[PDB]
């Protein structure tokens, strides 16, 4: 259920605190829209793996830079 | 003979000098200097590369059975470019024997644990990296070991103040021991005891 | 009558000295002090953990040796009967058999302790 | 006399009992805990005033701090302080718990126990004589038998 | 270069005012009347010679001029919740008070600090505040110059506040009067208080003033004790009951010859309304940034759970609701 | 010469996991020694110990740090650390100097 | 007959031997000494003890 990962996954990121929610949108890099940094990145990483469930090694998470890819991963 | 001077023997000495040029031809690939002192202790300086294969072959070979590691030490020379040297003091029972073996590291250069080798160094290597910060590569456990449990800096470097940055005492608002910065009632008082005059004109360092 | 009295005296009389000692003495709270205890550092786990048993064997051994006990303390009781044959019998069998069990677990090994 | 009078008595009572068994807690840091045990040892006798050891804080009165407190250490020993039930005393026995001693300048010692924990007697010496650190718990008992607890009471 | 007397040292607050003086490095001089052994915590606050233990007696002014003698500071922290059988609200808040505000005039003392309560009222329901404003105006005509500090309700881990009211618990249900409602509190931390009480020993425009330190939120009684028993994660089952049933349980736990649980007074001080700023400085002025009851509440609070809460973390507990009256 | 990671690339991804396992392991440890902080907190710390040393540019230094990092990790995990040991980090007893001149000019030189 | 609720169960192992997950040994861990008797005073011994 693509439609329900990508709600889950906006779930998260507008729970998430540092973003801005209005601005937060499902086309919007972390490091040059909203202006997350390396770190934050990671923590939205592991609140995805907390939401799903599902573990992400580094290598794999280093590139979810929007939630688009995010849901793409998801969609394993 | 003169009663106030030491006795010195020179079948030691010369045992000592044959097993040296033994040793640093049997080792050519990491052996870098051999010296046997006034005291009669022979001292091997090797490439920080070859401290498991020197220190196996000193415990193994049948002519060299130093099984026993004394010391493992390092001493701190801020000025050469390596600023640590790395000390291995082992015993030969078989032989009645004891030798030296003596290697280099920096800050960022680690050397290679011997634990496979000697067990006797699982603590002593440990005691070395919390003191000096010199790190050891394949090493089981190593960690901090005679430091504070949060304890920052290497104390034994000679660039380390005498007494650190940090003291503790009870803070009664929090119900806690606290660390702060250190202050003192009294500084530590550095006598300048260095005469002008040379003691020893056999170590004149030439101009 | 005289077994409830003496039993009942003996109760209060803890329970006062329990509460001497708790309401006589000036007392100062606070959660350092009332923390649990182990060699002046903190607890690195709940002492409700498993606490593994290495001689549960020889519990449940002791369960059984305790009701063979049962069965062999009407003894002074079964002495005073013209069956003495019978109950002699009955006695060294009892006694013989729990004697074989115990031999039997100590060769198999259950009278060690497990590593 | 008077209800005064009477306290007066009842807090000599008092003190009486505190300082007649006082159980310091087994505890020993350093060299000075050897003076210590050769005050146990017989020809002292700590038990002879009626000074027995206890192992679990909860069952001591004094904490004799006899050898170098570190700061790897500190935060135990203020543990078992804390732990110990009131009322409770500490002596700082030797120089290195008095204030700093031959360690005094460095990175790793406490200058002083007092620094973590209120001390009630300090014992010169390194390490004091056995006569020495019984001088200090005759001197605490001394300090017991002036307390007047019951008496600031009464009048409070 | 401060030398302050601290009058109330072997106390609640007089323990944090002693050590942030210590902290400071300003030479204190510690008037006590206790036995020694209680004055051990106080022992240990200061370096060598900087601390000055001596025995005083608040008949005796040869003892206060004593103690007054070679400070720059005088802090008045002197008070007690219940009537001694020597000492009573009057002689606590006003005789004993004023006695050291003119030995300090006396000696020369350049900072006189009393501290008070925020309701001190002269119209109070409150035997302690009516005392309290009295002593007040007292301390001010014998000391004119002299500072004034009127902190709110004080939490911390020796408080008589968060404690007594975690201490219900004995008594199974919470009586409250009105349930709790009509009645604002707003608590202030001890440690801010006693930080504002050193900023003001040398604050230079705190001359003359009075100032009241409350914390940053004001609750409702009711919500702030369903906080309490939140964090102490007990049953709270609160009740009400009126005022004059409350002042008798208060005349019942006063009857003790030790400290009383409760008493008259501390019930009607417990559910008087506390006041609104209106126009006095505040800790901000002095440069103490008030801390909410919310971070520095599990400190005090967690000694009061049993085994099953030991460990419960701070966000686990809803926090109250804070009215805007 | 590499004490690890050849390169700064390899010495970041070192860093973030690193990272990873003291933002997972902050909430056990305010849970299981019983701090007066929240978990918010206990990462915020992490994150502000991390950034300390974000201008580091060396490989090598990189390393080392990460390698004391995992150090610091493992004795928290482990709790050889005590609460007295981790509160350290938050400096709760500590008064700010301040950085006006004129304030240090009045308060010593 | 499968079922809604049957659908998620498996047939059982051929031999009555099934995979379990790996279990957790959870040793105890006691801090013998510093201030213990016979600790010497000034060594914490961590012990991770099986009863
Ligand atoms: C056969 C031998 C075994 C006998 C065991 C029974 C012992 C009987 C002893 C009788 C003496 C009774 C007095 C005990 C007082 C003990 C507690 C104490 O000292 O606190 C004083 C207390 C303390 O008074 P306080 O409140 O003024 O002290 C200061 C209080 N703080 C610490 C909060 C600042 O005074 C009493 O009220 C005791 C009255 C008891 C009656
Ligand atoms: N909730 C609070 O705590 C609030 C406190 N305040 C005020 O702050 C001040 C401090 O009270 P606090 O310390 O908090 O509670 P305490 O009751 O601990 O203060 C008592 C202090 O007064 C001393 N004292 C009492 N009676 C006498 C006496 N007859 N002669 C000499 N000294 C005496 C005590 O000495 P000992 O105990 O050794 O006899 C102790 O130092 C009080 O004025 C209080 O009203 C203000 C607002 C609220
Ligand atoms: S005071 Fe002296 S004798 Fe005692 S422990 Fe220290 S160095 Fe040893």
């Amino acid at each position: 259920t693509l439609d329900g990962i990508k709600d889950r996954v906006l779930y998260v990121l507008k729970l998430y605190d540092k973003i801005d929610p209005e601005k937060l949108s499902v086309n919007s890099h972390f490091m040059k829209d909203l202006g997350l940094d390396s770190l934050d990145q990671v923590e939205i990483i592991m609140a995805m793996e907390d939401e799903f469930g599902f573990e992400i090694p580094d290598i794999d998470a280093e590139k979810l830079m929007c939630p688009q890819e995010i849901v793409d991963y998801i969609a394993d | 003979k003169r009663p106030t001077v030491r006795p010195r023997s020179d079948v030691t000495h010369k045992q000592l000098s044959a097993f040296g040029e033994y040793v640093a031809e049997i080792l050519p690939k990491y052996v870098q200097q051999v010296q046997v002192s006034c005291l009669d202790e022979l001292e091997i300086c090797i490439h920080p590369d070859g401290v498991i294969p020197t220190l196996t072959f000193l415990r193994d070979h049948t002519n060299a059975q130093f099984k026993s590691l004394a010391d493992l030490t390092a001493v701190d020379v801020p000025t050469r470019q390596n600023r640590f040297e790395i000390v291995y003091n082992l015993l030969s029972l078989r032989f009645n024997s004891r030798i030296r073996v003596k290697t280099y590291a920096d800050e960022l250069t680690p050397i290679d644990s011997i634990v496979s080798v000697h067990i006797a160094a699982n603590w002593y290597e440990r005691e070395v990296w919390d003191m000096f910060g010199v790190f050891f590569f394949n090493h089981p456990d190593l960690r901090r070991i005679l430091t504070d449990y949060g304890f920052e800096g290497h104390p034994f470097r000679k660039d380390f103040p005498l007494t650190g940055y940090v003291e503790l005492r009870y803070d009664d608002e929090v119900k806690r021991v606290v660390a702060e910065p250190v202050e003192l009632a009294q500084e530590f008082r550095k006598f300048d005891l260095n005469s002008p005059w040379e003691a020893f004109p056999a170590y004149r360092q030439p101009p | 009558m005289n077994l409830y009295t003496v039993i009942f005296i003996n109760i209060l009389l803890s329970l006062t000295l329990i509460l001497v000692a708790f309401w006589l003495p000036q007392m100062n709270l606070y959660s350092e002090k009332a923390n649990p205890y182990e060699c002046g550092f903190d607890p690195t786990s709940s002492a409700r953990l498993p606490f593994s048993m290495k001689f549960f064997l020889v519990a449940i051994t002791f369960l059984l040796f305790d009701l063979e006990i049962a069965l062999l303390l009407p003894l002074p009781w079964a002495i005073q009967t013209i069956k003495t044959s019978t109950m002699m019998i009955m006695a060294f069998i009892l006694v013989t058999i729990l004697s074989l069990g115990l031999a039997y677990e100590w060769t198999q090994k259950g009278l060690e302790w497990t590593e | 006399s008077r209800a005064e009078y009477v306290v007066t008595k009842l807090d000599d009572l008092i003190n009486w009992a505190r300082r007649s068994s006082l159980w310091p807690m087994t505890f020993g840091l350093a060299c000075c805990a050897v003076e210590m045990m050769h005050m146990a040892a017989p020809r002292y006798d700590m038990d002879r005033f009626g000074v027995v050891f206890r192992a679990s804080p909860r069952q001591a009165d004094v904490m004799i701090v006899a050898g170098t407190l570190t700061n790897k250490m500190a935060p135990a020993l203020r543990k078992v302080y804390d732990q110990m039930p009131e009322p409770r005393y500490v002596v700082s026995m030797g120089s290195c718990a008095n204030g700093g001693g031959y360690y005094h300048y460095s990175y790793s010692v406490v200058r002083g126990c007092d620094r973590i924990v209120p001390v009630d007697i300090y014992v010169p010496g390194c390490p004091p004589t056995a006569e020495a650190l019984l001088y200090g718990i005759l001197q605490l008992q001394r300090k017991i038998k002036r307390e007047q607890k019951l008496k600031i009471w009464y009048r409070r | 270069g401060v030398v302050a007397t601290v009058f109330g040292a072997t106390g609640f607050l007089g323990r944090y005012v002693v050590n942030h003086l210590g902290r400071m490095g300003s030479q204190v001089i510690i008037p006590y009347r206790c036995d020694v052994y209680d004055i051990m915590h106080l022992r240990l606050m200061g370096d060598l010679g900087q601390l000055t233990f001596l025995e005083w007696d608040a008949r005796d002014k040869d003892s206060i001029r004593k103690a007054v003698q070679h400070s720059n500071v005088v802090i008045n922290l002197i008070g007690r919740e219940w009537e001694t059988r020597n000492f009573d609200f009057e002689d606590v808040f006003v005789n004993i008070p004023r006695a050291i505000a003119q030995a300090s005039k006396e000696a020369g003392v350049e900072r006189f600090i009393h501290v008070s309560h925020l309701n001190a009222s002269m119209k109070s329901s409150s035997k302690s505040l009516r005392s309290k404003a009295v002593g007040e105006k007292e301390v001010r005509s014998v000391f004119p110059e002299a500072i004034i500090i009127r902190p709110s309700d004080i939490f911390g881990r020796e408080d008589r506040f968060l404690n007594h009211f975690a201490n219900y618990r004995w008594f199974l249900a919470v009586p409250l009067v009105s349930l709790g409602f009509k009645t604002v509190k707003q608590p202030v931390y001890v440690a801010d208080v006693s930080k504002g009480i050193v900023n003001a020993t040398k604050d230079p425009d705190a001359v003359g003033k009075t100032f009241a330190f409350t914390g940053p939120n004001r609750y409702l009684l009711f919500h702030l004790v369903k906080y309490i028993f939140g964090m102490t994660h007990r049953t709270f089952i609160p009740y009400p009951l009126p005022l004059f049933v409350y002042s008798w349980i208060g005349k019942l736990f006063g009857l003790s010859p030790f400290e009383p649980w409760t008493t008259k007074d501390k019930v009607e001080r417990i559910h008087i309304s506390d006041v609104m700023p209106t126009d006095l400085p505040g800790l901000e002025d002095l440069g103490v940034q008030p801390t909410p009851l919310e971070l520095k509440s599990i400190e005090v609070l967690r000694r009061h759970r049993t085994y099953r809460w030991l460990s419960s973390e701070i966000e686990e507990t809803k926090p109250a609701k804070t009215v805007n009256y | 010469k590499p004490i690890f990671s050849r390169d700064l690339n390899e010495a970041k991804r070192r860093v973030r996991e690193l990272y990873r396992a003291w933002y997972r392991e902050v909430p056990n440890t305010v849970h299981l020694m019983q701090l007066d902080i929240t978990v918010k907190q206990g990462r915020d710390k992490v994150r502000e110990m991390f950034m300390k040393n974000a201008h580091v540019t060396d490989p090598r230094v990189v390393d080392l740090l990460v390698i004391k990092g995992k150090m610091e990790l493992q004795e928290t995990i482990k709790v050889w650390k005590q609460r007295t040991h981790v509160m350290r980090f938050f400096h709760e007893t500590e008064t700010p100097r301040p950085k006006d001149f004129l304030s240090k000019f009045y308060m010593g030189h | 007959y499968p079922s809604k609720e049957t659908a998620h169960w498996k047939p059982p192992p051929w031999n009555d031997v099934d995979i379990l997950k790996e279990k957790a040994v959870t040793n105890m861990t006691l801090n013998f000494g510093p201030q213990h008797p016979a600790a010497h005073g000034v060594l914490r011994l961590v012990l991770e003890l099986s009863g």
